[PDB]
């Protein structure tokens, strides 16, 4: 229902800053994927990595659009959010 | 409170898995039982990197066929099939007939449906 | 849920005992009925204490 | 030049003594570590959640 947006922004940064190698500053809530050292078999691993993170499950439809830290923020939010209905 | 009235069928094969369980929970001191949770656990974790790995390798291997199938440009996979495969939401069918699509049209976009649940085997006062 | 998951695992023997406050609107409706007394009967059998 | 000689040897004369006493310390860590695993609060998860 309620769910706290800044936790999880924080936190997908961390997960992408580790996975990449990139510091956690340079990492924006709007950068993209390729920009940041990653291409398209590995856009997938950080994915993986994000549902260890949360122990979640992403929609696959709603992971075939992510582009930005933001909208993955996001997603993983929604999925937070509708956990117990 | 909510259990399905499929879980409480008395059976001949119920009444033997009563005796495993038992002896599982009222045989069996909580220490061997712990240690065997603690094995369990690391050989889980250990099976789902293996898991993981494989489900990468596959995607690499559908991207390279899907350049001979359309034959142009396209390496690209889908997020979704490789997602929906760490799930364990196909069936065998689904991914042999996503496999023929991709290596001859290529349309990386075009998913075989879903797997629907598999339901719970009765037969009669036998199972 | 914290009180059946402990006698069931045997670890409800050596907690220090606690106290509950259960609290009831008043019903002088023409029901005999009373769901304190119903939840801790439910309560103790459940768990078969 | 003495003294530490003599504390050199009696160094080595009580490592006999841990020579001599290996054994029952080994088996006494590991009894102990035996009975460090069952006082965590893994244990007690373990326990609630069976
Ligand atoms: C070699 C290491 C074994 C040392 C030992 O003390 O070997 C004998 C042990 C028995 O160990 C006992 O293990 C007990 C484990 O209890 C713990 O677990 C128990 C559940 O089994 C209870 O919950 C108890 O409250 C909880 O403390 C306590 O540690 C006892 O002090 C200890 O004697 O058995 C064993 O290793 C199991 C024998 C398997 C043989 C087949
Ligand atoms: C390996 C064991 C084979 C059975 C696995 C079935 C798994 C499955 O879902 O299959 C995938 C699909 C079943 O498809 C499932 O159907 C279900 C309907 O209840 C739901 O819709 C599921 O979502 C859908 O996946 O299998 C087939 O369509 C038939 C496959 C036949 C497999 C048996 C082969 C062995 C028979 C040998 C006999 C030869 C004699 C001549
Ligand atoms: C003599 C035997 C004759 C049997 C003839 C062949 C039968 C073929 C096997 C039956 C299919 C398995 C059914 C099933 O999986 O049920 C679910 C069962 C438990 O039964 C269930 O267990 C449940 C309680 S619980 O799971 O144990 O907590 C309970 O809901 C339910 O009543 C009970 O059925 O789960 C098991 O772990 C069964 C695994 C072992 C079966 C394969 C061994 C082959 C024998």
């Amino acid at each position: 229902a309620a769910v706290d947006k800044a936790k999880v922004l924080e936190d997908v940064r961390s997960i992408i800053s580790t996975q990449l190698g990139t510091e956690l500053e340079k990492v924006a809530p709007e950068a993209k994927f390729v920009d940041l050292g990653a291409d398209s078999l590995d856009t997938v691993e950080i994915m993986m990595a994000l549902e260890e993170k949360f122990e979640i499950a992403l929609e696959e439809e709603g992971a075939e659009k992510i582009a930005t830290v933001q909208d993955a923020a996001d997603m993983i939010a929604a999925q937070i959010a509708a956990k117990g209905n | 409170t909510d259990i399905p009235w499929a879980e409480k069928r008395w059976t001949l094969f119920s009444t033997v898995w009563y005796l495993v369980q038992q002896l599982r929970f009222v045989g069996t001191p909580p220490a061997l039982r712990y240690v065997a949770f603690l094995g369990w656990r690391a050989l889980m974790f250990q099976v789902y990197a293996a898991h993981k790995a494989l489900v990468l390798w596959q995607c690499k291997l559908d991207a390279g066929l899907a350049r001979i199938g359309s034959g142009g440009a396209t390496a690209t996979f889908s997020k979704t099939m490789a997602l929906r495969r760490l799930h364990w939401r196909n069936s065998p069918l689904a991914e042999a007939l996503y496999a023929l699509n991709l290596y001859k049209t290529g349309r990386v976009h075009l998913l075989p449906p879903v797997a629907k649940p598999i339901p719970r085997p009765t037969f009669f006062w036998l199972f | 849920g914290s009180l059946v998951c402990q006698i069931y695992s045997g670890l409800f023997n050596k907690q220090i005992s606690k106290n509950i406050l259960l609290v009831n609107p008043k019903t002088t409706s023409n029901n005999l009925v009373d769901y304190n007394v119903l939840l801790i009967q439910a309560l103790a059998g459940e768990t078969e204490m | 030049p003495l003294t530490r000689a003599v504390l050199a040897v009696v160094r080595v004369r009580e490592l006999l003594r841990a020579l001599l006493l290996l054994p029952f310390s080994a088996v006494g860590g590991a009894v102990a570590a035996w009975q460090g695993l069952f006082n965590s609060q893994r244990y007690e998860n373990f326990l609630m959640s069976e």
